[PDB]
């Protein structure tokens, strides 16, 4: 059946039993660079399991009242394993993430998550006049939550009706977009490949894309069901190449 | 090249449920009308022309609106090289993360001859200079600066009266596509210009009077037309909802999501 | 570039050019056509076709319906003189220049072809009569009796169960095409209606019988030189 | 009509005769193939 | 292409009645002067050129005419498209209820320098912005508001003293013909706009001018010129005989059938 | 012989002793609308006899000072049969209409009936700053006659000289036209076909065209005739097919 | 609601109250329709001026798995009112919704235009129909299961959808340089 | 999987995920009537959409109490579309009825539905001396409900037990059957063909049949659980074919 | 000459070589042929 689901990307592996197919990122599979597509010169650091498996990264508790989260990858990744050590100590780096986001909720759950990989989401500050720092955005350890209304500060817009890109949310199924649907879907999987203008570009200074998940039906239980419905994102880089061996970057 | 032609259909009762399908797998049901319904064999002679992106972005857009005057700094226009000034192109654009088009601009420069106590002076033709300087480049700082000796940098050189001046654009990205959304910051320390600001620096475009001085105050208005072309589009994004409010970063007051309607059932007319 | 000399037409805003102009829209998916009936590729197709012509234009009944209508009787007054008789020209003849052929005449300044005027009795059909219907070619002063209309070409009509004869003016021009507004040296003829016999009527039917004139054009008609038509006058915007 | 009058291929008409499209890229992005005449689960 | 030549005739004495044919059939008839006359054999070298929709409506008329001027919304000419504006192209798309005809705009514009107390100061040559905004999109409300920012709506940007603009415009009607008698509602109900006012809605032409501003008041008038090439003409109609009165409805005041004579057998000279 | 004819469309028939030759509208006859020209992709419902059929409509007395009467097709077939109930449970319809004006007059009648259908016969309003109502112009029950002279008002200009489309009506032949002459003809035919630029079209918002009768020479019939001449459209519908069934429109 | 996340929630329940009643109605035509104009498709729609094509919505039932009910959305063509009673949209196009594993059923508008293509403009020449979404079966749910389910609508544009002739997007109005 | 069905009926559609194999009435699949078998010489009006579609009637509440429901057809299908009108607008008609009853319950619902399709359903009277009117067993707008037990008066006998035809309830499963049990099923679909003697005959003095929806475990629900239960009948003609148009009957 | 230089359809030269003419949809729309040289009944 397409329920069921293994991914055995690396060490890690993930097994589901409810799980719908998983979106290809744009439809393409992700592989390694190849030399007519290649910008640089340095011989590819191609760790096939070291950095080609599931991280599973910090599970955040879905409540009724969450607008969202989003997770910054790969800067989300820093401190996961040999990949975030590849990241530290190269200067280029690529990657095709398949991530795989686990909501197990029971059959008496109602919620519905747009775990969607937007490439490039740009996120809009909540002042617009200024910036926010590096640390609103950015993924390292918790997910940063859209909040359900507009905010201020040197922060980012986390108006969740806006998805912090001044975009519609209900359009970021323009991007590979998975729904984990309570009804139908515990975990959503997307493989989505390398996605940048540039062959390689480094893994800090830019966010490949973001995972924004998005609650579009809150999570509704009656009294009595698990409270604490956890939204685990479990991303496994594929064919990840690294070029420029450097000076680790913290 | 036509679009798919509704293929004709009849009553079923079968296990296929063409309309049931299920968005948590994230794929856009492939249905037909003859799927769900039952419909007639519609040759459609209707075809996505206009909705490629190539002629989608073939209507050419103004991007850059300023005055330089002819008789300091207000004497010719600098423009930081980006669609994202005026709006009108600018969410065409930020509809794909990464375009890969040669640009197509088409400067339209109009004299205003700003009103003063006395304009009773006839200035010959205006000739203008839509001087390119690459990133990194020398930037003038004065109408007459030597930078303006364009020995390397590209120049029109237009004439007022004459013909629209356009001089298509290669693509001149560093990378393989133009970021039009970049969540990234300048620096590797994560510190530094957000947006596409960072990837985006496709130089400066200086535009100044050749001649060099005018009786009289002489505001001309230059109107720079981006005409995108061999557009390769590469990933899909919805326009902004909100309007744009800096033109360096995507920042954005909350917007609705769409027009509000007096409720869920309200269905004009 | 290449050397290109500019003709003294240059840069002219010609009303009837055949210049190829760049596209509004490139690329713009028109609606698919479909075949609507009645596909008009040219109008001298309306010219062709009938048109119920206002030959008793007489003033007041223009308003009216009685305009199309030419009044025959069973009465001997007025035998001797026409049912009705106006110019040929299509072009300034008052009866045929808001006709199909007319209107479509006005929007040219040449005309050339055949007209040909459909007249149907539209009377008792017990209501039998012979009408001499005659086209007397320009040169000569308009018929004032009928043996001058017989000396031009002319057709009897008997009434009858057809109820329609054609009074087919064969082009008698000096040259090939005549011009639509009045000009002598291309003036047309007269067309002019007269009683070759009686419109006898049975007592139980009226004696005030109704004809209807319908000018057409035949295969040969064509028109050579377009204007603005005299008739769509717009005294300001709308 | 299609002729290049200057060498540089940037400096040519856009290209608004090229139709192709494949919405299978957002449309139909999953690994599975999936069927509309098949259940999806 | 020539029309048919007159074939010879003679005397005839036959039961064929050429002549005598039926109104009452509704077909009009096919008679030839041969037929009812004796006529020599002509060869009609005439032919049915200039005659043809095609050719009749290649006569470039007018169909708006504006003054939008330079230093609210008198700064730009603001047309709903249709040709009804002018009655002289009007009453020849009229000849047709539907014409598929995809139609070449070439706009005339004349700036006037209108009669002040100071007109002493030369406005270099006005470029002008003629922009086409489709049905239901963004509809500027001032000479420099962001619509007039064309990412998707074609704009000639004419500079005066050069030709005049000509951009040759597609069949866009929704509908398979441009439907210029419409006896139709707007709304299913049968209540809101008849005519042709409601199927064809072919969008709004702002003009205005591309120079910021003037010295002095110049209003410039746009005389908006329809060709229609490719016409394909479907059901022909009579001309108008009375004057148009709205330029929104076929509304007309009563009018005479013809000029009227003095009498039914009063034949002029 | 051509005076005679029969047409048989749908359960009801016409048989006619004295008519001409019927004018097929514009030389096309009507069809179904065929795939490659249509725009519509519902199922088209195509009753062959149920709508297609004639219908008899209200019988007007040609008066001596009659100066003419016009029916809205299709908006005048409403409440006659299933083609009425068909046009209000269907967005949108396609149907080929052979109009039958039937005038039986004795020998002794003198008058002439141009049966012209007009398309999209645009009337003029009796005052031209304002619009008529759709009362005005709607022929539902019956036929909405032309004034000998001018009328003014908040109706529809209905001066027959004009036509009420300020045409020449003398002109009005360059339309499919049919010659009702009592002295040969006692009934006219015309088989118009589907007009419209759209290829199918909401049958109350817009009339496919106007059946317009208008009596160029007036009845005229001495003392003893019978006075009550009946002017009677029997029109068919023929190949009548329409698309998105929905709620009956009233 | 547009400010926060329920403007895309279409709010179900398992209660009689209401039953006859559409859980929603609004206008087919995605370029003017305040439901359809902000999306992908309608997005895409009012950077046009005509449009052509089917739209489908993907209606996601977003509740309980044990939440089982049946739906009637209806698109109903223009020419007659609103649909009022789940009579009248039934008598125009409609799909019955059995929710189940598949959990998404798509509403296919069958492009019933008397045009070639619609204007995305609003004109009620060129207006589109309704689509209504009503109960053909209550929402019925375990007592263990929220009521209050919710469900998302998905338009999206099938392989006949087309746009003809360009214009620039109302949406996107700029007060002044940025 | 046999669970899940679609039935594309004309314009309006049917979607189930649990719904056992439709009953085929009898096993002959609805079909027009051949000219073999045909005994009217009209032509036969056939709309293949515009009538032969599904028409959601009136959700009735599947109460605890509730003994059963009968719905009368084709009478029940009365001021339903075009095919209530061209039953009005017509003498005979034919009709092959798909009707789907959907019964949308929980997991946690005990119930099971007779639904069943019995050809000439001849109802009794409440007292057998006297007959009872039209409008107590014509189903025009509501389901008329079966008692639990006897009911008296000018009307009919609604008794479950005997199914108001005199016959064992539990052996109406003789007649085209399927069951809605809540357990397995909630949508239940009887394609039952055109039943009756004549090849064709009038839609409003004789019902081609009745579907029977009896409750044989009345609807039984913990507290907490949805206790407005709807059993909505979309019923679906097939093939529907109609001679002798007529005016319309009231 | 007759080259046309825009790649759309609709930017070309008007169609004034073409004289296609049918006025039998007008002069001749009887269904039954009505030929001249016979009564018309
Ligand atoms: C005057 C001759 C030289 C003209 C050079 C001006 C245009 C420079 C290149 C522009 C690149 C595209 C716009 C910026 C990148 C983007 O955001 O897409
Ligand atoms: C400036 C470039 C774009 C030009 C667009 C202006 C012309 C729009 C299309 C006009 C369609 C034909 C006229 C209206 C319909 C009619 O009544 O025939």
């Amino acid at each position: 059946s397409d329920r069921v689901r293994s991914m055995t990307l690396g060490n890690s592996t993930i097994t589901t039993q409810e799980s719908a197919n998983v979106v290809v990122g744009y439809g393409e599979w992700p592989s390694y660079l190849s030399d007519k597509e290649a910008t640089a010169e340095d011989q590819p650091t191609q760790p096939d399991v070291a950095t080609c498996r599931f991280y599973t990264l910090e599970s955040v508790q879905w409540e009724k009242s969450s607008p969202g989260w989003w997770w910054k990858f790969p800067e989300a990744l820093k401190n996961m394993g040999l990949f975030g050590q590849n990241m530290h100590y190269h200067y280029l780096g690529r990657a095709g993430y398949t991530i795989h986001v686990q909501c197990n909720a029971s059959k008496f759950h109602q919620g519905c998550l747009l775990v969607v990989c937007v490439p490039e989401a740009e996120m809009g500050c909540a002042d617009t006049s200024t910036t926010f720092p590096a640390t609103e955005l950015t993924t390292e350890e918790e997910p940063h939550v859209f909040t359900s209304d507009s905010i201020t500060g040197k922060k980012v817009q986390a108006a969740v009706c806006n998805a912090g890109m001044g975009v519609g949310v209900g359009n970021l199924t323009i991007f590979p977009h998975q729904w984990i649907n309570l009804r139908t879907n515990n975990s959503a999987t997307i493989v989505m490949p390398y996605i940048n203008s540039v062959p390689m570009d480094n893994m800090f200074r830019h966010y490949n894309f973001t995972l924004m998940i998005i609650p579009f039906a809150p999570l509704n239980f009656n009294e009595g069901a698990t409270a604490y419905v956890p939204v685990t994102v479990t991303i496994a880089p594929m064919y990840a190449e690294y070029n420029g061996l450097r000076l680790a970057s913290t | 090249r036509t679009v798919a032609n509704t293929q004709p259909s009849g009553p079923s009762n079968s296990k296929e449920i063409p309309a049931l399908t299920a968005v948590e797998t994230g794929h856009t049901s492939q249905v037909d009308p003859s799927d769900t319904l039952q419909t007639r064999h519609v040759v459609n002679f209707h075809s996505r022309s206009e909705s490629t992106v190539e002629n989608f972005m073939g209507r050419a857009a103004c991007v850059f609106m300023d005055q330089y005057k002819l008789n300091s700094t207000d004497n010719f226009a600098v423009w930081t090289i980006n669609v994202r000034e005026m709006a009108q192109l600018r969410r065409k654009c930020e509809l794909f993360t990464y375009m890969r088009f040669d640009i197509e601009m088409t400067m339209v420069i109009t004299s205003c001859q700003d009103q003063g106590t006395q304009l009773e002076q006839d200035m010959p033709v205006l000739t203008h200079q839509i001087m390119y300087v690459p990133p990194g480049g020398p930037i003038p700082a004065k109408v007459d600066s030597y930078e303006w000796q364009t020995s390397t940098n590209p120049s029109v050189f237009w004439t007022e009266g004459n013909a629209p001046a356009r001089m298509s654009i290669p693509f001149i990205s560093v990378g393989n596509a133009y970021s039009l959304f970049y969540d990234g910051w300048s620096h590797f320390t994560q510190d530094g210009t957000y947006g596409y600001t960072t990837l985006n620096a496709m130089g400066k475009l200086f535009v100044r009077h050749v001649n060099k001085s005018s009786p009289h105050q002489i505001t001309s208005t230059i109107r720079v037309y981006f005409k995108p072309k061999h557009i390769k589009a590469w990933v899909p994004r919805p326009p902004r909802l909100c309007p744009y409010i800096n033109k360096g970063d995507v920042n954005f007051v909350v917007t609705e999501v769409t027009d509000a309607r007096k409720s869920i059932t309200d269905t004009p007319h | 570039g290449v050397p290109v000399l500019n003709t003294p037409g240059s840069t002219q805003f010609l009303t009837s050019d055949d210049f190829q102009s760049p596209s509004a829209m490139p690329q713009f998916d028109e609606t698919p056509e479909m075949h609507i009936p009645g596909e008009v590729r040219n109008l001298m197709e309306m010219a062709e076709v009938d048109s119920v012509v206002p030959v008793n234009n007489i003033t007041g009944k223009t308003k009216s319906m009685e305009a199309y209508q030419i009044a025959v009787g069973t009465g001997n007054t007025d035998k001797t003189k026409p049912i009705f008789s106006f110019q040929m020209d299509p072009g300034y003849s008052s009866v045929l220049k808001r006709t199909l052929l007319g209107e479509m005449l006005n929007y040219y300044a040449h005309w050339s072809g055949s007209v040909k005027l459909t007249f149907l009795f539209c009377g008792s059909a017990m209501a039998t009569g012979k009408l001499l219907i005659s086209y007397s070619p320009p040169g000569a002063s308009v018929p004032s009796s009928r043996k001058d209309a017989m000396l031009g070409t002319h057709i009897i009509w008997d009434i009858g169960l057809q109820s329609s004869c054609v009074l087919c003016v064969p082009w008698i021009s000096q040259s090939h095409y005549r011009m639509v507004q009045q000009d002598p040296y291309t003036s047309a003829g007269y067309i002019t209606c007269w009683y070759q016999t009686n419109i006898v009527v049975p007592p139980g039917a009226p004696t005030s019988c109704d004809v209807l004139c319908f000018a057409s054009a035949c295969n040969d008609f064509s028109v050579r030189l377009l204007r603005d038509t005299p008739f769509m006058a717009q005294p300001g915007k709308l | 009509t299609n002729i290049n009058f200057y060498k540089d291929a940037a400096s040519s008409a856009s290209n608004r005769q090229e139709l192709q499209q494949d919405p299978g890229k957002f449309t139909d992005p999953v690994k599975d193939l999936m069927v509309k005449t098949l259940p999806a689960l």
